[PDB]
RNA sequence: UUGACCUCAAAUCAGGUAGGAGUACCCGCUGAACUUAAGCAUAUCAAUAAGCGGAGGAAAAGAAACCAACCGGGAUUGCCUUAGUAACGGCGAGUGAAGCGGCAAAAGCUCAAAUUUGAAAUCUGGUACCUUCGGUGCCCGAGUUGUAAUUUGGAGAGGGCAACUUUGGGGCCGUUCCUUGUCUAUGUUCCUUGGAACAGGACGUCAUAGAGGGUGAGAAUCCCGUGUGGCGAGGAGUGCGGUUCUUUGUAAAGUGCCUUCGAAGAGUCGAGUUGUUUGGGAAUGCAGCUCUAAGUGGGUGGUAAAUUCCAUCUAAAGCUAAAUAUUGGCGAGAGACCGAUAGCGAACAAGUACAGUGAUGGAAAGAUGAAAAGAACUUUGAAAAGAGAGUGAAAAAGUACGU
RNA sequence: UAAUGGUUAUAUGCCGCCCGUCUUGAAACACGGACCAAGGAGUCUAACGUCUAUGCGAGUGUUUGGGUGUAAAACCCAUACGCGUAAUGAAAGUGAACGUAGGUUGGGGCCUCGCAAGAGGUGCACAAUCGACCGAUCCUGAUGUCUUCGGAUGGAUUUG
RNA sequence: AUGCCCUGACGAGUAGGCAGGCGUGGAGGUCAGUGACGAAGCCUAGACCGUAAGGUCGGGUCGAACGGCCUCUAGUGCAGAUCUUGGUGGUAGUAGCAAAUAUUCAAAUGAGAACUUUGAAGACUGAAGUGGGGAAAGGUUCCACGUCAACAGCAGUUGGA
């Protein structure tokens, strides 16, 4: 249980901290499990996830099916990705929101600042 | 509880058990103690008489602490006395180291005779004392000690 | 300014504890009132004073498990259901079952490795929450004593010999010798005393 | 309305009371955050005990005068008695009260007593030293708790002079009673011729 | 002629400062009536609402012109009690304290003045220079119609003689706290239902973490958090280890005897009267007016006065933290509260839309779906739309959308 | 088995005025109601009275505070304070056993004798009655005293 | 064992009293309760239990929670208040849409013309005007294009919409 005295249980105040929250504190909220390789090979269980991850449904109807994220739509609180899309009635092809805890990433998109991220973890990167 | 009062049994019936033709008003006698000496005399007189009117002198700034004498009686007196040291007291009963109560220390300032004591000389360290309650303390072979 | 927090007196505070402490004795109100303790060989569940430095929540459960409370535990954890009505919604989202209490004399990790587990409720033998011991006013919680905890029970309400620990304090006397009644009326000495009875249901005549 | 037999009441509720309702839902709150600056207290005034050593007085008024209690401060004499300054005293948590004087020799020994008691269980630390810690105690009164003295021993032989000691408060009652009355007749005795 | 002094001016002179807001709580002033008294004028409501002036994080009060009458206590504030009491009142309705006692918190002090008279030793400003919440030098000024040192009634001051003891200040990092960053467990394994598994069944794992929330249905183990610890970053008049000023130094301060003194607040205390107020009763406080003080004496001692004592303080000058209040603001955490006619008027572009010349008044209004997948296309019709077709788990969910 | 029976609709015979309300009296040509949904009216508090339950009981009441805590909970605690153990009087004051804590009449239960009836003893609570004790009231006024204080004693359907 | 049973008598009722029960929101306990294989709600001249308050079941609709029992608690039960808020009827396709002399023919546009546009005709305000401007007030209503769901109490392709 909570045993701080400046957390909080309430939860009308946690789900108004949810819904409204910013760009920014939505990126640690729309975080995404590693896969069973990349936890072996870094260390780290879950990462807040970025455009070009490759990531793997394991949930829903799209499950299986691979992909490349084009798109972390911070504002409906879900992922596009590509390959995984929905065929409209007038042969349009709009992407499918999924969110990205039911993702699991399968390569990172590396730059300095993700292996920075992962060695604050306390990763491997290797 | 608000499921065992008689509210919970007038749903239903009209007047909430205040009568039609009553018909539950206000203020009917007037607020209060209104009309004690008019139109409430009868109940003012029997189970009140002497409500109106003055009694006799004014004290102007009485300090209760002046008046204060709470009275122990002879009934009692040794149970200030602890209860353990008591019967070492009762039997040998003598004079020459007889039990010494401070009364005061217990918090009474006058002793009084409502009624047989031992006859077990004690030493009383009382303010006050009556005419009989020094008697009896005295035929038990005691005395009392006044101090202040 | 409705009153809301109400005055018992002190010693009739005591009265129930005492009386909720006895009614974690034998087994017929612990059953009635929930606690799976049929496969329990005896109430009171006495367990060593090692119980209280276990400091993981792993070998505390590994503990209440192999004196018994299993079931107890198994008990709650099944029985978490969604509250029915507005409350779900009033921070009181979950309902669950009391599981066994477990009462120490020293916290030396017992607290904290029992604080995760649903259910499990502790307690120091100086405290002894009425809320614990009898929770929804039903007598017969179950309750697993450490063994410091059940030896210091005599220091803490006191005994025919040893006082009380609490300020002229006396555990309640009884106004009957024994709670059965039907021993007294088959006795002997009223059986002698009583004339023969009738068929029980009288014969209709007329 | 005036009812059944029932009690007069006096129930003070015509003015506008329910804007000066105070419920005290706050006596846990208050009593944490009391308890919250005492230990903060106690944290900024490290090793000093909380709280000053107060004299033993003498309850007033005749109700509460078998009492003794808790005081004010050690009473200029007293302090001088003890061997120290006022101005010292006060650093060395001693409460100096200058308003209060003595009278009661007993009372002026009492305090005396607690004030060289006092002086030699506490340690004084050097004010630029190096000064070691020495395990803060946090109350003076637990301490040096004030006791009431004994006003006689539990058993003594009986002493019956005969003097009959409700004659003696019928005579000291009287003797106030007519003490004007009789200074004033003695000297309308002297001034006749 | 000239040079001051005093009083009064002026300047877009040099530097400052006041206004207004908010106002829950706080200090004042001003001030009702409805109401009750079964009518009503005293009274009560009420020393209230409304009106006005002034502050702060608290304010006010506060180190006795006190309470008492005891063996006496000892600044103020607040709680429990006193006590619905003493007392006031058409002695009617009603009103109504205080001392003691137990606690919470504790804290004490400063001027008026002594002639420095062998130092106006004191201070603002300008200017210069530094180590700049200031310091040093110089100059003008203020000021003797009194700025410093010393003293504040508990005392204390001058002089004389045995005395001994204590000498202060500034940076630094770590150490207190405020903020804030970051890191810190364990399944998304299998079967069934399902559109969706987060459901059920099986087998585990973590637990100082089974609070909470999200994710397509009830998720400790998917995610964020939570729990416990770690590592930082920036700030706080600093409790503590070194520091440095080191002729900071016969400076200053405590304390013992003798001796001479001991200044202590004026249209003020007090009195009468008027009005108001009080529980305050031959008058509780306040204010107007009139009269107007004393120096081993002035107040108080709850029945007016005279006489005799006694007791206790030392007014007419001033500062002061904490306990205490807080329907306002900022930040939190809660609930046996309410659940869209409820709860704030307002869950929503709500004090909004709108009404009024204006002061003011003042709403209604939440819910498709897991995702717009918001109905391509065909056909009938001028079109709205229909009928098919589709999407969807469901169109008995089609933006007129849960039931 | 819908055969009996249930429900329901209808038909037939006989009965049946519109509810609520105030009123002596309502179907009234007395008042309110066109209909429906939702809301909608003896509550909470301070101080108490009777009764009842519970705890302790000549005492009782921890919760103002303090300690403690898993933290508005629970648990623990000193000194007070309130109420009660003493009344009476306007007040100064004074202040409760002649006695087996009284006598008389009843009185349950108990004890003894009794087959039972009854008899006798003891009789709590309670009821009536006559007393005694404390205060106040009105009388009496002892020994003593620096002679005006003191108040012993004995009194009453007077009073509380 | 406020059980089981035997026996006897009784049963009107306003105001009113009391007792035993039914139901609602929330709370403690419990039923390791029910539940997406369908909770709750709602409809049901289908069924069952209870004198009754009510309770239970089946069917249909529906889609996320909710019950029994022992207790706690209250913002707890509606037919009335010319109650409050909202919704809806009968009256009823009724009353009416009758002041300001008045319209008519053809063509055009259009799905659609009593009402629009043009032409023709008849008329009127009749210069103290139904004419040209302005003040106050309004505020874009002016003008063009597109448009006709609502508004112009008929209509509308027209319009100060
Ligand atoms: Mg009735
Ligand atoms: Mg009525
Ligand atoms: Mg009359
Ligand atoms: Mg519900
Ligand atoms: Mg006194
Ligand atoms: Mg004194
Ligand atoms: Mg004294
Ligand atoms: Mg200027
Ligand atoms: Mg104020
Ligand atoms: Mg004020
Ligand atoms: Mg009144
Ligand atoms: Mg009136
Ligand atoms: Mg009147
Ligand atoms: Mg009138
Ligand atoms: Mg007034
Ligand atoms: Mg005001
Ligand atoms: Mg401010
Ligand atoms: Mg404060
Ligand atoms: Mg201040
Ligand atoms: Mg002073
Ligand atoms: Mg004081
Ligand atoms: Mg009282
Ligand atoms: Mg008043
Ligand atoms: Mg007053
Ligand atoms: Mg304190
Ligand atoms: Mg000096
Ligand atoms: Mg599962
Ligand atoms: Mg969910
Ligand atoms: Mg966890
Ligand atoms: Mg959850
Ligand atoms: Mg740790
Ligand atoms: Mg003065
Ligand atoms: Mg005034
Ligand atoms: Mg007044
Ligand atoms: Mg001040
Ligand atoms: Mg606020
Ligand atoms: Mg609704
Ligand atoms: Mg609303
Ligand atoms: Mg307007
Ligand atoms: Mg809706
Ligand atoms: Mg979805
Ligand atoms: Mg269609
Ligand atoms: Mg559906
Ligand atoms: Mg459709
Ligand atoms: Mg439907
Ligand atoms: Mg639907
Ligand atoms: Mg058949
Ligand atoms: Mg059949
Ligand atoms: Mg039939
Ligand atoms: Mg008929
Ligand atoms: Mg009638
Ligand atoms: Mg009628
Ligand atoms: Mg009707
Ligand atoms: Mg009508
Ligand atoms: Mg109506
Ligand atoms: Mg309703
Ligand atoms: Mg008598
Ligand atoms: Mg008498
Ligand atoms: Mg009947
Ligand atoms: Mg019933
Ligand atoms: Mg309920
Ligand atoms: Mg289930
Ligand atoms: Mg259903
Ligand atoms: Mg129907
Ligand atoms: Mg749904
Ligand atoms: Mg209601
Ligand atoms: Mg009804
Ligand atoms: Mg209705
Ligand atoms: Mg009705
Ligand atoms: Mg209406
Ligand atoms: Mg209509
Ligand atoms: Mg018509
Ligand atoms: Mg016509
Ligand atoms: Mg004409
Ligand atoms: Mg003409
Ligand atoms: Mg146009
Ligand atoms: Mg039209
Ligand atoms: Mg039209
Ligand atoms: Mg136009």
């Amino acid at each position: 249980a909570k045993q701080s005295l400046d957390v909080s249980s309430d939860r009308r105040k946690a789900r108004k901290a949810y819904f409204t929250a910013p760009s920014s504190q939505r990126r640690v909220l729309l975080s995404a499990p590693l896969s069973k390789e990349l936890r072996a090979q870094y260390g780290i269980k879950a990462l807040p996830i970025r455009r070009d991850d490759e990531v793997l449904v394991v949930r829903g109807s799209k499950k299986g099916q691979e992909g490349k994220i084009s798109s972390v739509y911070r504002l409906k609180f879900a992922v596009q990705v590509d390959k995984v899309t929905k065929e409209k009635v007038n042969g349009a092809s709009v992407p499918i929101n999924l969110h990205p805890s039911k993702l699991v990433i399968t390569k990172l998109h590396l730059d300095k600042d993700r292996k920075a991220l992962i060695q604050r973890k306390g990763g491997k990167l290797e | 509880p608000s499921r065992f009062t008689k509210t919970r049994k007038h749903r239903g019936h009209v007047s909430a058990g205040k009568g039609r033709i009553g018909k539950h008003r206000k203020h009917p006698g007037g607020r209060g103690m209104a009309g004690g000496q008019h139109h409430h005399r009868i109940n003012m007189d029997k189970y009140h008489p002497g409500y109106f009117g003055k009694v006799g002198m004014r004290y102007f700034h009485k300090q209760q602490a002046h008046f204060w004498k709470p009275v122990l009686n002879l009934d009692k007196l040794w149970t200030l006395i602890p209860e353990d040291k008591r019967d070492q007291y009762l039997k040998s009963a003598s004079k020459e180291t007889a039990p010494v109560i401070d009364t005061l220390a217990a918090g009474y300032g006058k002793i009084l005779g409502k009624g047989r004591i031992p006859n077990v000389p004690v030493i009383v360290k009382a303010r006050f004392v009556s005419k009989l309650a020094e008697e009896k303390i005295r035929a038990a072979g005691g005395v009392v000690e006044l101090i202040a | 300014w409705r009153k809301w927090n109400v005055k018992v007196n002190h010693n009739e505070k005591r009265y129930a504890t005492a009386s909720a402490i006895a009614a974690t004795a034998v087994a017929s109100l612990v059953l009635a009132r929930g606690h799976r303790v049929e496969k329990i060989p005896e109430i009171p569940l006495v367990v060593s004073t090692d119980l209280e430095s276990i400091q993981k929540t792993k070998e505390a459960v590994a503990a209440l498990k192999a004196v018994g409370a299993h079931s107890d535990l198994l008990k709650v954890l099944k029985s978490k259901k969604l509250r029915a009505g507005k409350g779900k919604y009033r921070n009181r989202r979950w309902t669950q079952r009391r599981g066994p209490l477990v009462v120490y004399a020293e916290d030396n990790g017992i607290v904290k490795a029992l604080r995760n587990v649903p259910g499990v409720e502790t307690a120091n033998v100086a405290s002894l929450n009425l809320l614990q011991l009898a929770p929804g006013a039903h007598l017969g919680r179950f309750v697993i004593w450490t063994e410091a905890a059940f030896t210091k029970l005599d220091q803490v309400w006191g005994s025919e010999t040893v006082a009380s620990s609490k300020v002229g304090y006396t555990l309640p006397s009884h106004i009957i010798s024994t709670s059965d009644v039907t021993r007294i009326i088959n006795s002997s000495e009223i059986q002698s005393a009583i004339r023969p009875a009738g068929q029980a249901t009288q014969k209709r005549t007329h | 309305a005036i009812s059944k037999n029932l009690p007069i009441l006096k129930n003070h509720f015509r003015k506008h009371w329910q804007e000066r309702v105070k419920v005290h839902f706050d006596q846990a709150g208050k009593k944490v955050s009391r308890r919250n600056a005492r230990a903060t207290r106690a944290a900024k005034i490290a090793p000093r005990p909380l709280d000053l050593l107060r004299p033993v007085v003498r309850a007033p008024t005749v109700k509460y005068n078998r009492k003794v209690r808790a005081g004010r401060g050690f009473t200029l004499a007293e302090v001088k008695a003890a061997g120290l300054t006022a101005a010292y005293a006060r650093t060395i948590g001693i409460a100096v009260d200058h308003r209060r004087q003595n009278r009661n020799q007993e009372i002026f020994d009492a305090n005396v007593q607690r004030l060289k008691e006092y002086q030699s269980k506490i340690i004084v630390f050097p004010r630029n030293g190096k000064a070691p810690e020495a395990e803060q105690v946090l109350s003076a009164a637990a301490t040096f708790p004030i006791a009431q003295p004994a006003t006689d021993v539990e058993a003594r032989a009986v002493q019956d002079n005969g003097e009959s000691a409700f004659r003696t408060l019928r005579l000291a009652r009287s003797e106030k009673k007519f003490r004007g009355i009789r200074e004033k007749r003695a000297r309308e005795k002297a001034e006749a011729e």
